[PDB]
């Protein structure tokens, strides 16, 4: 034991007299930088988890308070610090802008402004390290949130104030399942209607620069970059930019929570927060637990991913939404940032690779595959259709083996593979084409009911483009008619009969 | 001449020194003195009582404590310009080929900033180079980032000194190939294959390739930095020219795994399976350099070694992002005598879009993956039921799909030493033609053999007639 | 332990990615049926590219 | 921070942080010629049954080992730097390492002038004519201005000649010689 | 612990390496200057092969031409002397013995003995390839010069990798596998081939050590154990033991 | 709370844990922000003491009693896990709720070939 600031240079000074010259309650200088991580002899009033300032310019964090010395991460490159180098104080915790004044722009996680507009408008700010409300400020999910995806929709839906995690492997969809998200609300966003709008917000931890940047292209032709904050953390960063940018982006959407208002964030993805994090960890000598992460690192995800809340109507009837993104290697979900993330949420949305490749895209695993709220958090049509439809594709994943090698069977084990195939290629869907919420409750009306069967496997997926086109222009009434009732009527259950029928007589050609 | 420090403690290949008046910030460069042989140690840590931790670029033997060391006053700084086209360089930036001294007159320092958000061009092209697996199922674009996977020996040596063949020849602008730490052997050939084919003229000024070569007998620090050498030579031709250039790196995996053979000697707790802490953050500080911006493009081909075969491996599974393109080559496929071994349901590019490349393109090259998954799950009934028991349509699966796999097998050009055949170069056109017949039903009257190693379809009945005359 | 996304599961095309006496029995016996097959076919030819010219 | 004078040993660990911190804040103000006369009081005081029964007693108070010395330096005979160095070893919890420090102290400043004497080991002592001459030819080979020391020690284990070690130099003439002749046993 | 020449002083690889083994000669050639490993399991044949390669080259030592011959050199690591007295006995009736070297370091040695063989029997090596003959190196084994590197190096206290090898086990066997050169004609022309043997737990090749020196090697020679017993002896897997052929100088009628 | 319905009152007091898991879970985070070597598979070396200091004031005293009831999860099925073999070492009885019984229409989903009691 030597201790860190027991150096030749400290000692030295202390036994020629007192040490007036510097006064070490405020400014203290620095010991030994190293790997993005300084030692700073003084700062005696430095609270835990507070900016500090180098004297370079760059920016810090306090983390490691010890008795004779602090260990603060450093924002930024390494070769401007050095050793003698005066370090001041701010004296509060790291707090970003927040407003309306960010919708349409795009923010580091510092709030900071990148896409050379101009600067941020706002007013008012928000510390990064709140609390989640209590028990008794929130209320239970009635909210339908709309994807616009016929299976994540009827399937596995989601809720507003609700956690839903997007798993899978590599080069699955994960990220495109979160895009038209975002591009289905300008339904609602448009109109006069105001609790139904939405202001989504997105954040990159760790991707390449100019994926991003094919990102603010998609979504400004599509017309959805003027309710949208892109909050960017890439790869090129410092380690803790990208430690705070899930906070960073979780406190832009409180302020649309605690006023009334609805969100949604999308974290992409939390698996390299968590990498992010243990980098930091190891070079404090932190001590290690099971694949070298510290043992906070629970505490990192349930503190962040508990702040999503649906609270009531005495605080003003606000609400967030959280899609984290998580990547496993090779469908171990059973490894150790994969297996918090799992308990912590409220389902998980199971995309797989040889799903992909069969010609079923999005490529979703519906076995596989759980919402934990599910028939609550459903439009009163959707639920009725979709209890007929979860379960007759889970009979089929019973006798899904005989289909191989099958022409021998009973004629009730011949029908549940006939009925099964329909309904798989009913949940097809072309990429950036989301859906409003009543044009599918007319397609799945359509195949669950018994208007497909005498067709062929390669007629399905021509038949539902032609039947949409012709009960958009030719039947716009009555698909305004579940828009605003919501339920469906015995009036429109049998008006649509003396649809689907005739126009299945005069298509085959 | 400043700060001239002292040696302390030479534990490996990490030396510390100590230094009397002028402390040098991290990342600069350091000359120990009195060697015949230029050393250069560069700043990584500073420990207090001014002494830093540094990393020696060559040799340490023969350093004895108390040794002076001067100070520069930057980063290493190589030379760099058009001067550099047709010459082999070493990772401080000298010549290794015994032709003399590289004479530019602009230098540029191997650590730069990525480029900001403001400066990305967004827009993606197509790219032929006249492969019927990298053409049809995982294209490339003028501009994006390519990376090829896969084990030792499965062919990655020969289809990136094939794509140096079919692209860098017939193209305007210029190439650079880093070479970061692989067989000596090796990058003999290449400087040789390349001198009778005429990208090296060594006599006029008329090259068009750059050589960066340190190679994996050389100590751990400086298989780690020319990686960087490399992407400081592309990139004056991208910004200040406002040229086009082509980057060709084998391997880069050598970059991150001698980043692990001086982590725990620099005093860092190691991570999870052995590799330093700093993984995913010493990569992308690179990894994002190789852009195009507003100013220029690059293309880069980049070679991963897959350690063991294993892909989930934290040093290839961290690079899938950094790329736009990835052709994964595997093993139990070059083992049937197919070859590129390119695997058909593992390759994937971002441009595979029906907007992009056509929607004749795009439902060819999801009917020849979706016939190669509709196999494997025959192959499970092969096994058991054996093959004369399956039905009639099933047969007609398994044939079309061994004319298929068959169909993606070409022989290349530099497969004229190894096989004996001649090679091919399939235009685009013919490409998509040829593989829409296969699965329309208009060859399911040949034998297989006629399949396996030719060009364009209309050679694949020119060899089915040539089985029946000699029968 | 299959009934559970946390217990494992197999892929599609598992048998011949082992390498085992199964994965063997069932690579050679495609060769014994596609051999015999390329001279039913090959024969046939003579006779197809007649007539081709025939008609 | 600011640079510091070298001290001539530079030795490590414990000691020479403190011994070297104390040689760079003396040899400030030409304060180094004085301070071994001073370090060699407090060398005398240590060592008191009722001193040293607390300088090295964990359980008295944190606190009143501070009070308890510095009131002790201060009044017998001297006030320099050295009441502070006293009163820092005592705040920090190095009061067992203080004897340390002063033996680290006076083999730091006995270079400025000295020798790191040699060792002559070779038998029953000599007589004064050939022991003035080794105590004056080993003064030829140094020639820097300085006055010489020595130290002998007395081994028959060494059969007929004599070791000795200027500085780390071991000019080695003794009975290890048989042990040489293995050159005729090898071949 | 000198350094391997670059990339101006090599050339290809013209020439052939007869070993008198027909599974090899015929099926896996291996020229002059090339490393082959092989590798496999204990007691399938990895000495064997190694030293009937030894004795083969006797018909050329006694000829006229002075590029035909083969000088050789075997370095055993980590083998007790009841194995290295008794090969002595075996390269002395064929009369072996009198163009070879055997640099020993039995397993009694101390463990930085152990380590310091191969980079001192490869330097006897490099007297032949920089004067311009040809010269035959095996290592048996190299998996016992990384334990006495594993131990050598927790005793001067550095911190241990996986399985407690140091960080540079790669570096340690890149620096002695690429001295294996083959010059070009203008400094001599010699070669130095080279024939690493491997022994692998439980015939898995996918551990640590192996993968490490199968991406430095040019071929492989996979000898199995299912093969030595169902009587293919040598027990060779001329299916996956593969060649970078060497320019293929098999030699013309075979 | 749950020993002044014992203790003070003589009752027969409940006591229900949601889980047994998070339990075990949360004290492997506390011994390794301390700096206690890990167990096996990545436990504390502590972990049968702490569960024997918390399980063994659950008894059946002179004046009353506590009972629990304490849910199980069984990370990656492995009934032979570090943190379920040493609860297991605790129990008395077994209650499984599976999914296939609530299609029936049986009400509460108990398993009758799986649920276990050491007092038969
Ligand atoms: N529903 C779909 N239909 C057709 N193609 C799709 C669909 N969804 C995704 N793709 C294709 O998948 C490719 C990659 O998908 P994407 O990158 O969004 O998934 P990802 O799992 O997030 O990949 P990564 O994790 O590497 O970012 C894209 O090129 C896109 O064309
Ligand atoms: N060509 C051959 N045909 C048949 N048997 C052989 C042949 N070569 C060697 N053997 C036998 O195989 C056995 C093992 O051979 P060898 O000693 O070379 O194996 P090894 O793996 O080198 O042993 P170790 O594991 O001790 O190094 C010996 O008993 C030897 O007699
Ligand atoms: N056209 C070809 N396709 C596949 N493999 C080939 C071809 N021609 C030769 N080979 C063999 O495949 C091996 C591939 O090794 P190589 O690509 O050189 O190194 P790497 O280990 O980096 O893949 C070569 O040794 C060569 O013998
Ligand atoms: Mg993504
Ligand atoms: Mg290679
Ligand atoms: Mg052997």
């Amino acid at each position: 034991k030597t201790g860190t600031a027991e150096v030749s240079s400290i000692l030295e000074e202390r036994i020629l007299g007192a040490d007036t010259s510097v006064d070490l309650e405020e400014t203290g200088r620095v010991l030994s930088i190293g790997d993005g991580i300084a030692r700073v002899h003084g700062l005696r009033n430095v609270q835990a988890e507070e900016m500090v300032e180098f004297s370079s310019g760059l920016k810090g964090m306090s983390l490691n308070l010890e008795p004779d010395n602090v260990g603060v991460v450093v924002f930024g490159n390494d070769k401007l610090i050095k050793e003698g180098d005066i370090v001041k104080r701010t004296g509060a915790i790291v707090d970003v802008p927040v407003g309306e004044e960010l919708l349409g722009r795009v923010v580091d996680a510092l709030g900071n402004a990148i896409d050379g507009k101009g600067p941020i408008g706002s007013k008012t700010r928000r510390r990064v390290g709140l609390k989640a409300p209590g028990i008794i400020p929130r209320i239970s999910v009635r909210e339908p949130m709309q994807t616009g995806i016929k299976a994540v929709d009827s399937l596995v839906p989601i809720g507003r104030g609700q956690r839903e995690l997007i798993i899978g492997d590599r080069q699955t969809g994960k990220t495109s399942i979160a895009i038209d998200t975002i591009i289905n609300q300008k339904r609602f966003n448009d109109g006069t209607d105001e609790k139904k709008k939405l202001y989504c917000i997105y954040v990159a931890i760790g991707q390449k620069r100019s994926t991003v940047a094919q990102l603010v292209k998609r979504l400004t032709d599509a017309d959805a970059m003027k309710y949208t904050i892109v909050v960017s953390a890439t790869a090129s960063d410092a380690a803790p930019l990208q430690y705070l940018a899930p906070y960073s982006g979780c406190s832009m959407g409180e302020y649309f929570r605690d006023n009334g208002k609805h969100a949604l964030i999308i974290y992409d993805d939390l698996s390299k927060q968590a990498v992010a994090y243990r980098q930091m960890s190891l070079l404090l000598r932190r001590p290690p637990g099971r694949e070298a992460y510290p043992g906070d690192v629970f505490y990192l995800h349930s503190r962040l991913l508990e702040r999503a809340a649906k609270m009531n109507d005495a605080f003003g009837g606000g609400s967030l939404t959280a899609l984290p993104v998580i990547e496993t290697q090779a469908g171990d979900v059973s490894a150790y940032i994969p297996t918090n993330v799992i308990s912590i949420t409220d389902g998980q949305i199971f995309l797989e690779t040889e799903l992909f490749y069969k010609g079923i895209r999005p490529a979703i695993n519906v076995g596989l595959s759980v919402s934990r709220v599910g028939s609550a958090a459903q439009t009163r049509a959707m639920k009725q259709v979709a209890g007929t439809m979860k379960l007759e594709l889970a009979q089929y994943r019973e006798v899904a083996a005989f289909a191989q090698f099958g022409s021998d069977l009973d004629a009730a084990t011949q029908q549940l593979l006939s009925r099964g195939v329909r309904l798989t290629e009913l949940l097809k869907q072309g990429q950036y084409a989301p859906m409003a919420i009543e044009e599918q409750v007319a397609v799945i009306y359509a195949g669950v009911r018994g208007y497909l069967d005498k067709l062929e496997p390669s007629k399905i997926t021509k038949f539902e483009n032609a039947f949409l086109s012709h009960v958009i222009s030719q039947h716009q009434a009555l698909l305004g008619k579940i828009r605003a009732d919501g339920k469906i009527s015995e009036e429109t259950d049998a008006k649509l009969k003396e649809i689907v029928t005739n126009f299945l007589a005069g298509f085959e050609a | 001449g400043a700060a001239t420090g002292r040696i302390v403690a030479v534990i490996g290949a990490v030396v510390d020194v100590q230094f009397d008046e002028g402390l040098p910030p991290i990342l600069n460069a350091l000359e120990v003195q009195g060697r015949e042989t230029r050393l250069v140690l560069e700043v990584a840590q500073h420990l207090g009582e001014s002494t830093v931790r540094t990393i020696a670029m060559d040799g340490t033997e023969g350093l004895v404590r108390g040794q002076k060391v001067l100070d520069s006053g930057a980063p290493i700084k190589i030379p760099v310009g058009p001067e550099t086209l047709g010459r082999i360089m070493n990772v401080i930036g000298e010549p290794i080929d015994e032709r003399g001294p590289i004479k530019t007159k602009q230098f540029a320092a191997i650590h730069a900033e990525a480029p900001e958000f403001m400066e990305m061009s967004v827009e993606q092209e197509i790219l032929v180079t006249g492969i019927k697996v990298v053409d049809l199922l995982a294209p490339y674009a003028k501009g994006g980032k390519i990376g090829l996977f896969g084990g030792a020996g499965v062919g990655k040596t020969v289809l990136i000194m094939e794509l140096i063949n079919n692209v860098a020849k017939a193209h305007g602008g210029y190439s650079v190939f880093a070479g970061v730490g692989e067989r000596t052997r090796e990058g003999n050939d290449l400087y040789h294959e390349m001198i009778e084919s005429g990208v090296i003229n060594l006599k006029d000024a008329t090259s068009k390739v750059a050589l960066v070569y340190g190679q994996m007998n050389e100590p751990p620090g400086a298989r780690a930095r020319v990686a960087l050498t490399g992407l400081t030579v592309a990139e004056y031709f991208r910004d200040q020219e406002g040229q086009d250039v082509l980057l060709f790196i084998d391997n880069i995996f050598r970059f991150t795994q001698a980043g692990s053979e001086v982590s725990a000697l620099l005093g860092r707790i190691p991570s999870a399976v052995g590799y330093q802490p700093t993984l995913a953050t010493d990569m992308g500080t690179m990894q994002e350099r190789i852009t195009t911006t507003k100013k220029g493009s690059i293309t880069s081909v980049q070679a991963i070694y897959v350690p063991a075969d294993d892909l989930t491996d934290p040093a290839p599974a961290t690079t899938f992002a950094h790329l736009d393109a990835t052709t994964v080559l595997s093993r139990a496929i070059a083992e049937l005598g197919i070859y590129p071994a390119v695997d058909p349901l593992d390759s994937t590019s971002r441009i595979m879009d029906p907007n992009i490349v056509g929607s004749e393109h795009y439902d060819v090259a999801r009917g020849v993956q979706k016939i190669l998954q509709d196999y494997k799950s025959l192959q499970d009934i092969i096994a058991i039921l054996g093959m004369d028991e399956l039905s009639e349509e099933d047969k007609l699966t398994v044939s079309r799909a061994r004319k298929i796999q068959r169909f993606l097998s070409q022989p290349f050009q530099v497969a004229e030493v190894f096989t004996g055949h001649l090679g091919k170069l399939v235009p685009l056109k013919e490409t998509i033609k040829g593989f829409q017949q296969i699965l329309a039903g208009e060859y399911d009257h040949l034998p297989e053999q006629a399949f396996y190693m030719v060009g364009p379809i209309e050679e694949a009945v020119a060899k089915a007639d040539k089985l029946a005359e000699e029968h | 332990s299959s009934d559970t996304p946390e217990g494992v599961r197999s892929g599609a095309g598992a048998v011949r990615d082992a390498g085992g006496a199964f994965g063997k029995k069932e690579q050679a016996d495609e060769e014994r049926y596609f051999r015999a097959r390329a001279r039913e076919q090959l024969a046939a030819l003579k006779k197809h590219h007649e007539n081709e010219i025939s008609h | 921070f600011a640079k510091l004078v070298r001290p001539p040993v530079q030795i490590y660990g414990i000691e020479g942080r403190y011994a070297t911190a104390l040689y760079s804040a003396a040899s400030k103000q030409n304060k180094l010629e004085q301070v071994e006369k001073e370090l060699l009081r407090v060398a005398q005081i240590l060592k008191e049954p009722k001193v040293a029964a607390s300088i090295m007693n964990p359980y008295v108070k944190r606190s009143v080992k501070v009070k308890s010395l510095s009131d002790m330096t201060a009044k017998e005979k001297f006030s320099p730097l050295t009441s502070n160095l006293i009163n820092l070893l005592a705040e920090n919890g190095r009061l067992s390492s203080t004897p340390g420090v002063i033996s680290a102290f006076s083999t730091m400043m006995s270079v400025h002038r000295g020798e790191v004497p040699c060792s002559v080991t070779t038998a029953s002592p000599l007589d004064e004519a050939t022991l003035t001459e080794l105590k004056t030819v080993l003064k030829s080979f140094l020639s820097k201005g300085q006055i010489l020391k020595l130290e002998v020690k007395v081994d028959p284990s060494i059969m007929g000649g004599m070791i000795v070690r200027i500085g780390e130099k071991y000019v080695d003439m003794s009975a290890k010689t048989k042990i040489q002749k293995l050159s005729r046993a090898m071949r």
